[PDB]
RNA sequence: AAAUAAUUGCUAAGUUGUAAACGAAGUCAAGAAG
RNA sequence: GUCUCAACCGCGAUCUCGGUGAAAUUGUAGUAUCGGUGAAGAUGCCGAUUACCCGCAACGGGACGAAAAGACCCCGUGAA
RNA sequence: GACGGAGUGGUUUGGCACCUGAUGUCGGCUCGUCACAUCCUGGGGCUGGAGAAGGUCCCAAGGGUUGGGCUGUUCGCCCAUUAAAGUGGCACGCGAGCUGGGUUCAGAACGUCGUGAGACAGUUCGGUCUCUAUCUGUUGUGGGCGCAGGAAAUUUGCG
RNA sequence: AUCCACGUCUGGUGGAUAAGUGCUGAAAGCAUCUAAGCACGAAGCCGGCCUCAAGAUAAGAUUUCCAUAGGGUG
């Protein structure tokens, strides 16, 4: 459940650190981004001597939320965090390693994530 | 008029009557009838249709032309048909009919498949290296160009190439790209 | 492709009496029962 | 289409009609010409 | 201020002529009271619900607008068909081109 | 076509295919024609269905009389259904297997009852203002409610407070999940309308 | 309230019974050139 | 919980019953709607339309609603 | 599409001064309702329409038509979206429904003008928004009588 | 438990037409979708979906009871 103005970890080794939800793409009122949405962010905080610079505009894809998500079978998963991870211009993503377990929902949506993951739920 | 005061000859085996307001013509290709309006007059007379009118007026004239057409067009109707060719033109279109049935493939992703009624028979000729034929016959004018405008509506001929349905040898509106 | 065809035929109307046009779009194997 | 509160013929092939109480230009060979309400 | 006037059995009201292009070219107007709530309706709407619904529209307003006339315009009875059911009153035969 | 139900509750049931499902129990229970109406007689065709048993002492004569009529034990509800097809007569009996062939249903039933409520929860109103920033006491306020000297009225229609709940409500295309003949019950995805033990109408 | 009055034409637009420059001339009457 | 975007809970007010019992306001009223008309923005005029008789709760569009002989503006051979 | 010409409307700025012992005013909030001169979605004619993408005109008001930064703002500029981020009327809709940032009271200060009291094609900090709903209107909910004898149920649907 | 959304389930389904396209066809020997006829043609209109609805004073229909039927107060 992440609107605009939320504040996301990041979860790659793009050089960004932390990042603002500017807008939750696919719709005209539509509110809320869950595992697997695509959002627009800017980069809030870098560490020093990174590619990326701070205030930077970028897109990028959840990967975990604090607020459940249902599955068909019955389960739930949650979080500790919201993290996301940075994705190019051409849909790809920005950095090598992901630090933290994501969802199995991005089986369905980036299997570059899911490959390079050190756990999946 | 001009069109509305001339006798039809009537040819040889062909029958012509007259009843409840109805003008009906029958010969070997079957029978129409067609209503005549009583303020139009016709009579039978030497195997010859004639027609006349009382009044001059504009309501008169425009239905004494036009009543002598309809039968005009009856008679040779029923005597001996009415021609038109179909020439489908662009590669990848043919056209085969089984019995009464049409089957058009026209360039959509589906097929056509038409059925027309007894009184237009179907016939195509599709040679190769040449384009399909289609060749419809009957005895009523305005059914036969109702059927005829319903297979070209599905592929209107283009002007940037002579492409789509067109009939026979006619006069297309052409345009460069 | 291949997953349906158009079927027209003409009947009579008692409005009328001339012939109207009935069509609809039907899956490739259906038409002989249409027809 | 266009519609003008004067039509006019425009080119020789062009013919007035009346339509359902409303004037017409048409012209098959160039349909470029065509106008409506005379 | 009396009702000193004559019932009235109206019979083959179906075949009523209209003249001009009236039947589907007069236009009614009606509104129902809610907003954007006007409607149009034609004689010939009428007489799909029967020849009783547009005699009754007809001939009042040819009457007079008070409690009287509300009570003189139940006198009148419309058919459609040649058949009714009144030959205990007796009713009268008037040739109407006589008035 | 249809019968006569009574809404017993929800559960949650796992599917063959793996799936979790909400579903309710409704005892579509036995329900005899009590009244064959036609077109002849009455103006159109329908079934008229008698559900719940009812004692003696609860039926009053005029009702007696129809029921011993029809040659079946009095009942407590009654329904018209149309459209059938197999031309039942005075007395028969119809029971849950008539939705044995039945992909989805259609239930009617009552909703529950919410009382008088304000335009906040029975339209959903946005409210006046905030909570703070100098508000009164119009936080749960309809605001306006027209314009000036023109129109210089209220318009019909116009949304306002009032009774909520408490009426007819039809829910579509319900997909049946299991017919159980032995217990007369039925087993639908979903939730209906209406309170436990509300009786409800399925339609076939 | 008082003529479904008498007689002769025009309008087909419900025009009527209480706007123009500019089009097409829908129709009726009387002419002109040729 | 300022908001997305509201939900629920407690008491006091509120509602019903018993007791006591004001006020502002008020030419007379059996006081509907629409368009027109009009001292030029109509419950009350005209032509239509709709409406069985009588309450209670709830909301504020109109009665150019209430209150205060407009402070603005101008005027007075006014005043301070 | 120049030079010119004929109209329609009354949402701008004006002209007139006809209503007014008080007809609350900008912007926003809430709640809408109507028009179509249509922003999207639907249907078409023409094209200097190869296709794709457009241009222009015609029919069409059923539904829909975003969230932020700045500013009292309307309006605008910008950021990120969306199928689209329409234009207007309704006392520039709506303060006996809200607010009170702006304008327009009494305090004080600057620039400027005045000898001064004071003043402003200006600016700046501060500065009480009253009323228990009679009629009508609207949303809900009852009592009486009627429905050509009285009742218990189930109903058709004018709308 | 109740009440809820941030949850879950369900829903937005022939006729006559507009702009247009035509067939046959004269007035006006040709031309012409129109004058006589006819076939089409929009999220729009009417039906179809949901709810209310006989004070619809034009107050409707059906089944049954009474002439102990049925109710009110509690
Ligand atoms: C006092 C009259 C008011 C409340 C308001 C009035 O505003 C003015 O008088 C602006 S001047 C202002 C007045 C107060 C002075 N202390 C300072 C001075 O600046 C206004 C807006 C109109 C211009 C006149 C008519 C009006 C009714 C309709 C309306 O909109 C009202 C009158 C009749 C209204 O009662
Ligand atoms: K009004
Ligand atoms: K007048
Ligand atoms: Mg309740
Ligand atoms: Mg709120
Ligand atoms: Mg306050
Ligand atoms: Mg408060
Ligand atoms: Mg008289
Ligand atoms: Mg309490
Ligand atoms: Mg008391
Ligand atoms: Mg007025
Ligand atoms: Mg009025
Ligand atoms: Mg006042
Ligand atoms: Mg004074
Ligand atoms: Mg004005
Ligand atoms: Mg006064
Ligand atoms: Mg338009
Ligand atoms: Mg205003
Ligand atoms: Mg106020
Ligand atoms: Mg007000
Ligand atoms: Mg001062
Ligand atoms: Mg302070
Ligand atoms: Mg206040
Ligand atoms: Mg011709
Ligand atoms: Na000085």
């Amino acid at each position: 459940m992440i609107q605009q103005e939320s504040r996301l970890v990041v979860a790659d080794n793009s050089g960004a650190k932390e990042a603002l939800c500017i807008r939750v793409l696919g719709g005209t009122r539509r509110r809320y981004a869950s595992v697997g949405d695509i959002i627009v962010v800017s980069v809030k905080s870098v560490i020093p001597s990174s590619d990326i610079k701070k205030g930077a505009v970028s897109k990028a894809v959840i990967v975990r939320t604090k607020k459940e998500v249902r599955r068909p079978d019955g389960s739930y998963i949650r979080f500790d965090d919201n993290a996301c991870v940075l994705l190019n211009a051409a849909g790809d993503i920005r950095g090598s390693r992901i630090f933290g377990p994501v969802a199995r929902e991005l089986r369905g949506t980036n299997m570059k994530i899911v490959s390079l993951a050190p756990e999946v739920l | 008029s001009r069109i509305g005061k001339l006798p039809i000859s009537i040819p040889a085996g062909v029958t012509v009557s007259h009843k409840d307001e109805i003008v009906t013509v029958k010969g070997p290709k079957g029978e129409l009838s067609q209503y005549v309006d009583p303020r139009i007059t016709v009579v039978i007379e030497g195997g010859m249709i004639h027609l006349e009118r009382k009044t001059d007026d504009r309501i008169e004239r425009s239905l004494h032309g036009l009543y002598r057409s309809l039968i005009n067009n009856m008679v040779q109707g029923v005597s001996a048909g009415f021609k038109r060719e179909l020439e489908l033109v662009g590669v990848g279109y043919r056209a085969s009919n089984q019995g009464q049935l049409l089957e058009l493939s026209l360039g959509f992703t589906h097929s056509i498949f038409m059925q027309l009624p007894k009184e237009v028979t179907v016939e195509t000729k599709s040679e190769r290296n040449k384009n399909p034929l289609i060749i419809l016959e009957s005895a009523d004018k305005q059914l036969l160009g109702q059927v005829c405008m319903k297979i070209r509506s599905f592929r209107k001929p283009e002007p940037y190439k002579g492409k789509g349905v067109k009939f026979v040898g006619e006069q297309i509106r052409r345009k460069s790209g | 492709g291949r997953t349906y065809s158009k079927v027209i035929k003409m009947v009579k109307s008692p409005k009328t009496g001339a012939y109207t046009f009935q069509e609809e779009m039907v899956p490739n194997e259906a038409v002989k029962d249409f027809f | 289409m266009k519609v003008r509160a004067s039509v006019k013929k425009r080119t020789p092939e062009c013919k007035i009609v009346r339509r359902k109480g409303r004037l017409y230009v048409i012209n098959k060979k160039n349909p470029k010409y065509k106008q409506r309400q005379g | 201020h009396v009702d000193c006037g004559d019932n009235v059995i109206v019979i083959n009201a179906d075949k009523i002529v209209l003249s001009g292009n009236k039947w589907d070219g007069r236009i009614y107007l009606r509104h129902t009271g809610y907003p954007g709530g006007q409607r149009q309706f034609t004689p010939r709407d009428f007489m799909n619900k029967g020849p009783e619904y547009l005699f009754r529209k007809v001939v009042k307003g040819m009457l007079p607008k008070n409690r009287l006339g509300a009570k003189i315009i139940g006198n009148l009875y419309v058919y459609a068909g040649t058949e009714h059911k009144h030959e205990a009153q007796q009713p009268r035969q008037l040739d109407i081109n006589s008035l | 076509p249809g019968l006569l139900g009574k809404k017993i509750g929800m559960t949650s049931v796992f599917s063959a295919e793996g799936k979790n499902l909400p579903c309710t129990v409704i005892e579509v229970g036995p329900c005899v024609v009590t009244q064959v109406k036609t077109l002849e007689k009455d103006g159109y065709s329908a079934l008229q269905l008698g559900f719940v048993d009812a004692k003696e002492k609860h039926t009053t004569k005029p009702l007696a009389g129809h029921f011993k009529k029809a040659n079946v034990a009095p009942k407590r509800h009654l329904a018209e259904f149309k459209n059938f097809e197999g031309e039942h007569k005075l007395g028969d009996v119809l029971n849950v297997e008539f939705f044995s062939d039945a992909d989805f249903v259609d239930v009617v039933g009552t909703s529950k009852g919410k009382g008088f409520q304000g335009v906040v929860k029975r339209h959903g109103f946005g409210g006046v203002g905030q909570a703070t920033h100098g508000q009164h006491n119009r936080l749960r306020a309809p605001g306006a409610v027209g314009a000036c000297s023109y129109p210089a009225k209220v318009f019909k229609g116009t949304r306002m407070a009032g009774q909520m709940g408490n009426e007819r409500v039809t829910v579509q295309n319900l997909e049946v999940i299991k017919v159980m003949p032995e217990h007369n019950l039925l087993l639908v995805k979903g939730s209906v309308p209406g309170a436990k033990g509300s009786i409800l109408l399925i339609e076939k």
